[PDB]
């Protein structure tokens, strides 16, 4: 009865819990830095 | 043989890389369909057609 304010209603930056393997999903913070190694097949020759 | 006139090239683009890495584009006024020669005057570049 005296809960309080549960996190799913006052977690910031949208972070939306769910519980049973316990996690904030879609939570808007910073950057994802990405390091991408690309075969030459994946590019286009310049000829063409 | 087709008579070109007022030719002016620009490059799209320039990659000194060992194959064929420099790409440009020659702009002109024709006055038959036809095939000719094409080549560059100095060794700093070589055309590969």
């Amino acid at each position: 009865k005296e809960k309080g304010t549960a996190l799913n209603t006052k977690a910031p930056f949208g972070c939306q819990i769910k519980t049973n393997p316990v996690r904030a999903m879609n939570c808007a913070v910073g950057n994802i830095p990405v390091s991408m190694n690309l075969p030459d097949s994946a590019f286009t020759r310049i000829v063409e | 043989a087709p008579t070109i006139i007022d030719l002016t090239c620009t490059v799209a683009t320039c990659t000194h890389s060992s194959d064929f890495g420099g790409v440009l584009t020659l702009t002109y006024k024709t006055d038959k369909n036809g095939d000719c020669s094409v080549h560059s005057h100095s060794n700093v570049a070589t055309l590969q057609e």
